[PDB]
């Protein structure tokens, strides 16, 4: 199989905004659901408009 | 080779369930929810509620200061143990290298 070196480098300052950039992905499902709930809140009540 | 780890796993054995890490236990994976936990600036937190026989774990992320900002990831139901029983922690490095660290 064999194992490359390079994975075991690293400096600390880019790990940690590696880190601040893993937290901003929480944000990204947090907006993708926060649309999708959005998109349905929209047509049920397009629906809803409709059938009163 | 699935990408699924960093990823906690509940596997539940009754003592003749052989835990193969090749697959990381994929196989015999009860339940999982695949977070990476490593390199936190807050050290990481979570809960394991076994009540009513079901298994629920929440984790908070470790990117907080904050202590109970747990997160639902997997659980279990129906869930069957011995009652009378030790709990333990257990950690493994291998090649490549973990400080395991356990505050509380």
């Amino acid at each position: 199989q064999g194992q490359p070196a390079e994975e075991i480098f690293e400096s600390v300052g880019d790990r940690e905004l590696r880190q601040v950039f893993e937290g901003q992905n929480r944000i990204h499902l947090e907006i993708k659901q926060l649309n999708r709930q959005l998109d349905m809140i929209l047509d049920e009540q397009r629906r809803y408009v409709s059938s009163l | 080779g699935k990408k699924n780890n960093p990823a906690i796993v509940i596997i539940g054995n009754n003592g003749q369930i052989h835990y193969d890490h090749q697959n990381d236990g994929a196989s015999q994976a009860l339940a999982s929810c695949q977070r990476d936990f490593r390199n936190k600036p807050y050290p990481v937190r979570a809960k394991i509620t076994y009540y009513q026989n079901t298994l629920t774990v929440m984790i908070n992320n470790g990117f907080t200061p904050d202590k109970n900002d747990y997160e639902f990831c997997a659980k279990v139901e129906n869930m069957i143990i011995p009652a009378q029983g030790h709990f333990g922690i257990s950690a493994a490095t291998g090649g490549l290298a973990d400080d395991h660290d356990v505050l509380s």
